[PDB]
């Protein structure tokens, strides 16, 4: 075994070994082991993509029109953002510039993404580490009832809806069929609320697995369909035609209707439902106000998202602030540059590719994709893994760095950015959220703060999609209509050589691609995305990433059961397809 | 009365038709879980992981063998020796002949589990490919689209449950309720391309009006899939109506057909 | 002044004479007048249409397979039912049979109609006469939620819910744009609800107004449209294909899928949100089991409905049963014959049409449409009725008649005819019914009872819903798709002189056409809806129709607020397009 | 801040406009009455009736007039001295001039009001008279169908409200947005009319796959209105989409056009 220091850690892999794959409620294939000391706690945590497909060697000569198309499959659970993350990249590369209207739509398309992912991870992939759903059956439906009307206007909290739910609960285990239920962790230790709240709980579940469908008709409406809806280079395909003829083959006020009408649900929904019982969890958990914390104390990472003026990727631009915080200096936001060759870089030296040089990093400009799957000295051999070696490759997620500093990217990040930035509305929404649950500020960097923030972001996104709305609005009643640019749509108008940057916040982070245009086709394509980021493996110094460092230093009840593991990973949202593409 | 137990397993994807089929309308996905069958292994969905899933997947398919439904999304790489996708320590490949071989039968969800989509575009660095050229001995329904449409989804599913059956299905194993016309064949927007009246660039007074975009590249003349009549997301739009053309994306292969921006 | 004594009444047109022009929450054109004694009682009542477009004149040459289409148009309140009729008429007329699939699907449309114009009927129309809107404003939001939670398990019930429509309430009148609620009869004596109850139901009315939407999407799927769905002479035009390649062109397993969802919606509505809300009526309104008896405990009439064997429209088919009690003899529930010219007989000698001779009423095989206004002296003009002369003509509905007898049909109706022929769950469910709210039998004999049959109905109908669309399913399973025959869709394959009946029990009673066929179109159409029996004017003899008969007899607390005459016109839900037609 | 007044009046008519306009789903029914605009006399839904509702209706084109807009739905027939439709014991048509006097615009819903619909048809038994041909002094927006498609009814209400105008309109009045281009023109069962694809019979084999409806009498050729693209009923169907042909409902004179089951 060996032992080093880092970020303040001591990783140790002495000890008991634990092995979790598959990783489950997640998006794709990952696979995460420990040891433990004898006093059950984590000294060394390994976080592994478990798969890869090329998207990168994939886009080697296409139309660089084409791109958004194929990159949009990177992922289907975020899906939508790879898209706009490419079709910014070839604007800045070719020098394109797209109308107002299809600036707000395309922000419109990100906030709908944002309530919808956040909505979901929220009940379908966290939810159960929270809420024991068996102990839901031994609630009472008046507790619960008031319970309920305690946190929320909500209009859905009657004893006898609650009864419903829970006889229809009690019905679909009574057959032995469990389904997804079945061999839970339920009953363990660390499952805190009371059998009302896990009731309550259980009943939001449902609720929002039904009513996330119709968030992302506001998708379909703009761009066809979702999942995967369809952009284009040059602003987006949706024309708009108000009070002409052939208005019926167009985005017209009763499709502008529809998209209103859905704002105003969603918003409802996440207010009313979501927001209290994320408070719930926190009131009933707050001992993971103090677990979890990773680098989220240390490093921290926004590109910013959201650009109000068309084209302007500045700072006074982007709704959603971006910076780098390093070192725990909260107090020194630091710019991004995501054309400096000395701020982002990949690193390969645990990771399953070929570089030159695996010492250094790489830009994503002079980024290389040569898979390479080799992880050597495992216990087991190469087909059949029982233990990965963490001392050398042991990865299909390559190491992003800033500056050489590992970060933490997504909503914990974001919410610390524009706090220690001054955002009015993040620093109120914050310090209540923080107030109501009597707890320091320092309690969001934590599991828990994962979860509370992504809450936050749900609220925000839902408010900015009406801000957006009514800016559409707004130029439709000036005349204003234009949704593409086409003067640069053809080939033969492009440079000869070029390259752009196309960046925004995913739900989960810090999203960039980096392409280069050559001939009219992709000389090269890189994307540095937010579970990259987070999954990351470790660097050349040993630096390990914000996945690692928040499951250092956690106590487990029970070594074989790995809820604790799963509450902090899940806190991320990961997406390892999206990290691995 | 039990409900029929279905396994379902992911190969290297995206998730987008797991993401499609929790769009449901009628019946919505909450529903056909609670009460038409019973979700026995998903990885995206289930509380249990790691050792706990591995039991879950190990128990229903030994004692549900035979009895269970197969779905499918994604699919295994044949590169580095399997190990482009990894499940438990092995390559994926592995549990999906382990899963296909307890089957009744097998549902290939969307166009990565039937032809291979996006990763199987050239140059297939993974060697990534469709189930039915690895699992040679089992029915397999394709039903394809990147991802198949929602509602699409739930009724293949209310379909087989409610009639005892496999739908039937053309020569490629696609359902002939869903498959079985050309979207151009249904399409609103054919009357502007029997006229000869197409939109030529994004925004021009064509768009504006809804006309054809065959000239845009619209693959809709050679695609199979219902988008066209039942639509997408409760009926609210399709690629088409929302003004893009069609990329193809229910058909093996159309990811290198050329441009989406050239004509058919 | 007059005084004649007719079914135990004295008609005595003494006193002031008051007169309600417009009646307002019904379908069409209505005037009531009445004559009140020193006490305030109604010693006369007038029953008014006032107005007719001729459907009858204007079907005179139609091809019989467009029959349908023109008298749908009859009206858009009870949409469907006359189509239904029409194809029935006709396809009697020329010998046609139907496959069991499309009589399946006229079920469907006919119990989808009931549901909608029931639960329309009940919020919309009929609500404002038991709520008192304004009242609302002076709940206790808290106590409103308790109310409705020991009413109903409905989910919808927190004190916030609540709350949040009283609050949109009072922002809607706070600047004096009262709307629909101007001017109305808010704080009369008669409205008796306590001030949660106002605000629960009023938050029921805003509910249903929401919810009715989504019930016609059956007649969507099914018909294409709601308003006026379409039909054929034949069958139904909605093909079906379930498992061949075009089922994209048809009704396939997705449509059906979405009837599914909405058939469970609406019968969840129906019996979470107006059941309750009737029955609730009833407990505060006790003495309205009281008031406008009318014909009710007389004479009553139902034809039948929803035959349950394809074409076979005899008592052992039809689910919704059929007969007529006369003299208030329920123990001899008499058969109803619409081919009898002796049974069913029109007459006009009060009503603005010529005959031949006005003392004889007309079977509609030998009926007559001339129209001819002739007012005689009203107080007035010609083109200013000031008082209506009931002495002489003063309606354009015909008076219809059974046997010579005034009947009352609709809901109350048939239910008494079903209660009194034996059937098990209509005798079991207004036993428990009246038992629940501590009323004699005879108690349902009232403008309270009308009320409470309805909302009965909407239930039954809603449960007839799930059959219908089983036995649908059940004919798909084993292979039996066809929707139409069309053996005789050729003009050339019909007889050259025929007739038919068309009949049903649409919302409001029994529905009668008649049609006559020569030479491949119409020669003669008449129609006998269910509001032309109840808001029938006089006969040779003096007899009075249910409306007016249910109107004799009634206190006005304030004769210049006809609150009691709205209620117990509303309880029959009046549609004046049908009643003229 | 204040709501647009609005005074909804009725003549001869079957009362589907209203139902259609409470169909709508977005923006629902409900949030136009409470939140766009202030419906302030509709027989059909208000709480006053006789002489409280005449009050309202004197007060309040009064109070506002010049200010109101008036809806209109039906028509006035002009046999028996107007006493084919009696209002207050006098002839409607007295009550739409008064109405219309005072208003600054004029919707026609239906083709009642339109045109003249039903009771116009052969032999127009009482002088059944559209709202243009009476009122000759004010803007008259028409919007016709039999009804008109509830989404089509709000959207354009929430036109007018949103951007405080009225919609352009064609050559009769008609929106330009809903009304400029046929039910044929974006059909789609078009491509099945272009291959001489036909429904022959009902339920034949055609018919089971969505074939065209022009031999079985389907005025979509000559009718304009939203209802192939729109659809009706939160984009749930429309005429065609469940197998029967388009009637012509939108057009003047549909009823009188020969057989609905007659050929274009
Ligand atoms: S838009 Fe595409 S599918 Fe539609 S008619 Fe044109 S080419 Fe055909
Ligand atoms: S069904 Fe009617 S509108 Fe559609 S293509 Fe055929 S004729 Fe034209
Ligand atoms: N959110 C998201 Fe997906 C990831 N990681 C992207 O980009
Ligand atoms: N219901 C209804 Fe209409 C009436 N009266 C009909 O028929
Ligand atoms: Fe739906 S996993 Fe998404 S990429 Fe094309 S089907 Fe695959
Ligand atoms: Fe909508 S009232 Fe109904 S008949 Fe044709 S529009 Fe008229
Ligand atoms: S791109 Fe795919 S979603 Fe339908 S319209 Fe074309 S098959
Ligand atoms: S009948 Fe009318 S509803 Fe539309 S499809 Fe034709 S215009
Ligand atoms: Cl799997
Ligand atoms: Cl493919
Ligand atoms: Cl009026
Ligand atoms: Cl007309
Ligand atoms: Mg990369
Ligand atoms: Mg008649
Ligand atoms: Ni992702
Ligand atoms: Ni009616």
């Amino acid at each position: 075994s060996t032992q080093y220091e880092t970020q303040g850690y001591t990783i140790n892999n002495a000890g008991r070994r634990l092995v979790v794959d598959p990783i489950t409620r997640i998006e794709g294939h990952m696979r995460c082991e420990v040891n433990i000391n004898d006093q059950n706690v984590i000294t060394n945590a390994v976080s592994c993509g478990t798969m890869f497909r090329g998207l990168e060697i994939i886009l080697q000569g296409r139309d660089p029109r084409d791109a958004w198309a194929f990159v949009e499959r990177i992922c289907g659970v975020c899906t939508g953002v790879h898209a706009l993350a490419s079709v910014y990249a070839i604007e800045d590369a070719i020098g394109i510039k797209v109308p107002d209207n299809a600036n707000i739509i395309r922000n419109i398309m990100l906030a709908t993404l944002w309530c919808h992912a956040h909505l979901v991870h929220f009940y379908q992939l966290a939810g159960m580490d929270w809420i024991d759903v068996l102990d839901a059956l031994k609630a009472d439906p008046r507790k619960t009832s008031e319970l309920a009307q305690s946190l929320s206007s909500w209009p859905k909290s009657s004893p006898g809806y609650f009864f419903d739910v829970q006889n229809r609960l009690k019905k679909f285990v009574e057959g032995g069929q469990l389904g997804i239920f079945r061999n839970g962790y339920w009953g363990h230790p660390q499952y805190k609320l009371p059998p009302e709240a896990n009731l309550m709980g259980f009943a939001h579940y449902l609720e929002a697995l039904d009513f996330q469908r119709e968030i992302v008709k506001i998708h379909a409406v703009f761009g066809g369909k979702n999942p995967h809806p369809n952009w284009i280079v040059g602003g987006m395909p949706c024309a708009i035609n108000i009070d002409e003829s052939g208005a019926v083959g167009a985005v017209n006020m009763e499709r502008l209707n529809l998209v209103q009408s859905i704002i105003t649900r969603t918003a409802d929904f996440i207010n009313n439902v979501m927001i209290p019982d994320a408070l719930a969890i926190g009131q009933f958990n707050k001992p993971w106000s103090e677990i979890g914390t990773g680098l989220s104390d240390k490093c921290v990472l926004s590109y910013g998202a959201f650009p109000d003026i068309a084209n302007d990727f500045g700072e006074k631009s982007l709704l959603m602030p971006g910076g780098a915080v390093i070192n725990g200096d909260f107090n020194n936001v630091l710019p991004v540059d995501l054309v400096d060759p000395q701020q982002v870089q990949e690193f390969v030296d645990h990771a399953w590719y070929r570089y030159p040089n695996d010492q250094v990093g790489r830009h994503p400009f002079d980024g290389i994709t040569d898979p390479w799957y080799n992880p050597g000295d495992v216990k087991g051999s190469d087909t059949n893994i029982q233990q990965l070696n963490e001392q050398e490759r042991y990865s299909w997620i390559k190491a992003p760095r800033w500056r050489g500093n590992a970060m933490e990217v997504g909503p914990l990040a974001r919410t610390l950015i524009a706090y220690h930035k001054g955002d009015a509305a993040t620093v109120e929404s914050v310090d209540r959220m923080m107030s109501a649950l009597n707890l320091p500020l320092s309690g969001i960097q934590s599991t828990l703060g994962r979860i509370l923030c992504r809450a936050h972001e749900a609220q925000w996104a839902a408010g900015k999609l009406q801000y957006f709305f009514d800016k559409l609005m707004t130029n439709l009643k000036n005349g204003n209509l234009a949704t593409a640019s086409t003067e640069k749509w053809e080939p033969a108008t492009w440079p000869t050589e070029c390259r752009g940057v196309g960046f925004t916040e995913a739900p989960r982070g810090a999203l960039g691609h980096w392409a280069a245009i050559r001939d009219g086709k992709i000389d090269l394509y890189q994307c540095v995305v937010p579970t990259t980021w987070n999954a990351s493996p470790r660097d050349p110094k040993g630096q390990i990433g914000a996945y690692e460092a928040a499951l250092m230093n956690t106590k487990m009840a029970i070594p074989e059961q790995p809820l604790e593991i799963l509450r902090t990973l899940h806190s991320f949202d990961p997406c390892l397809a999206c990290s691995t593409h | 009365k039990p409900r029929i137990p279905v396994v379902w397993i992911h190969g290297l994807e995206c998730t987008c038709c797991t993401e499609s089929f929790i769009r449901s309308a009628h019946p919505l996905a909450k529903d056909v879980i609670l009460s038409l069958i019973s979700l026995d292994y998903d990885d995206t969905l289930m509380a249990a992981a790691g050792t706990q899933a591995e039991e879950v997947f190990e128990d229903i398919i030994t004692q549900y063998n035979g009895k269970y439904i197969l779905a499918v999304e994604g699919n295994p790489p044949l590169g580095e020796q399997g190990m482009f996708c990894i499940s438990s320590g092995r390559p994926f490949i592995e549990k999906l002949k382990r899963a296909a071989a307890g089957a009744s039968a097998i549902i290939a969800w969307g166009t990565c589990a039937s032809w291979g989509c996006v990763q199987a575009a050239r140059p297939n660095p993974t060697q990534a490919t469709p189930i039915d050229k690895v699992i040679t001995d089992k029915p397999i329904i394709k039903v394809p689209g990147c991802p198949p449409i929602p509602d699409v989804m739930s009724a293949i599913i209310t379909y087989m449950v409610t009639f005892d059956r496999l739908p039937d299905v053309d020569r490629m194993g696609r359902p002939l309720m869903f498959y079985g016309q050309r979207i151009h064949d249904k399409c609103y927007r054919r009357a502007h391309f029997d006229a000869g009246e197409f939109v030529q660039s994004w925004d021009d007074d064509a768009a504006r009006k809804g006309y054809c975009l065959y000239k845009m590249g619209c693959k809709g003349p050679t695609t199979y899939n219902a988008c066209s009549s039942t639509r997408w997301n409760d009926g609210v739009s399709f690629p088409i109506q929302s003004g893009h053309g069609c990329l193809g994306c229910a058909e093996n292969g159309f990811w290198d057909r050329g441009s989406f921006y050239s004509r058919v």
